[PDB]
């Protein structure tokens, strides 16, 4: 197998915490969230660059 | 700012374990089925 | 449980050699702490033979015995080995079978073959194989990447027609409309002209720069 | 990596169109968003 015949998964979503992006509670939400920078991800096709 | 390519999480041992494993499950040869089905049965590193 | 029937295996056979050794020519349905109790002089006493005819052969410099050492053995505990050769000739004499074995089927395993690795030079060859690769080998692995030019100008030309062409379908359905031939708005719609209040403005000035 | 000037201004006019000003805009808006091929990107 020269290649994986499974598109290689998004790591963020399999790995990552996403569920501590949600905003349970707008005035008191317990971590300070920041802006997000572009990181325009190579690994997914579609994408010239 | 691009985000590191990532790696699938078997490695081509396993990638080719679990190629093997499978082509020899659909019993082409009845010995190939057996023992793959034997080494289902009791590798302990099939999980992940 | 194989560990306790290394024992048991043959303490239980030593259980059924004296009940039948108190059926011949007496009891039935005996006492429990009475059967426990004589198959244990009985474990005693082969072990007291064991040990006593070794020691009176190895005292005479030998290491296996022979009969002159038993029956100085068996004189030592108070025998009278003469009465021996009527005991075995009973005719109510019986014999206990021996216990079972664990392995019955000896060989039922088809195993697992698989081999990968050799050996470095402080390992000779005498020593087992290294095993498979999933036990300890790991390679990170990446998407398939497409660096070919054709299907790359293909598309980005295609991504391109695309945009434009829904650009231009939204605006011109979302304003006014003309059409070449006759109510014909889904199929080629066209924006309407506009005369605008910056004409040279919008035609020669350079927009990208 | 930027938007081209073609999808920057798509992008803005489908935002701007989801904001409020009228209903019929932002119905035809939502009708681009289900029903356009090319919005990967």
């Amino acid at each position: 197998p020269w290649y994986s015949i499974f598109p290689i998964d998004n790591e963020d979503l399999v790995y990552g915490r996403w569920e501590d992006n949600i905003i349970w509670d707008a005035q008191a939400m317990p971590r300070l969230l920041e802006p997000p920078v572009l990181t325009l991800d190579p690994n997914d096709e579609n994408l010239i660059l | 700012r691009l985000k590191p390519r990532s790696i699938h999480e078997l490695s081509v041992e396993q990638q080719l374990y679990y190629k093997e494993i499978t082509e020899a499950c659909v019993g082409s040869c009845e010995a190939k089925r057996a023992e793959a089905l034997q080494s289902i049965a009791t590798d302990p590193g099939l999980y992940q | 449980n194989p560990a306790d029937n290394y024992h048991l295996a043959r303490r239980r056979t030593l259980q059924v050699v004296v009940s039948s050794l108190l059926t011949e020519a007496g009891f039935e349905s005996a006492e429990k702490a009475s059967v426990e109790t004589l198959t244990e002089m009985l474990q005693s006493y082969i072990s007291e033979i064991g040990r006593s005819a070794k020691s009176y052969c190895e005292h005479t410099a030998r290491t296996q015995p022979t009969l002159s050492d038993i029956v100085v053995t068996l004189v030592e505990m108070g025998f009278n080995v003469d009465t021996l050769p009527a005991y075995a000739k009973r005719s109510q004499r019986m014999v206990i079978t021996a216990p079972p074995v664990t392995n019955q089927p000896v060989t039922p395993k088809a195993l697992t073959a698989g081999q990968n690795r050799p050996h470095p030079p402080h390992i000779p060859s005498h020593f087992p194989e290294f095993p498979d690769p999933h036990t300890y080998i790991k390679t990170p692995t990446y998407r398939e990447p497409v660096s070919d030019y054709q299907v790359l100008r293909e598309k980005a030309a295609s991504q391109r027609r695309d945009v434009e062409r829904a650009l231009t379908r939204f605006m011109a359905k979302t304003g006014e409309t003309q059409s070449l031939f006759k109510d014909d708005v889904s199929t080629f719609p066209l924006i309407a002209a506009r005369p605008f209040t910056i004409p040279y403005l919008t035609a020669l000035l350079p927009s990208e720069l």
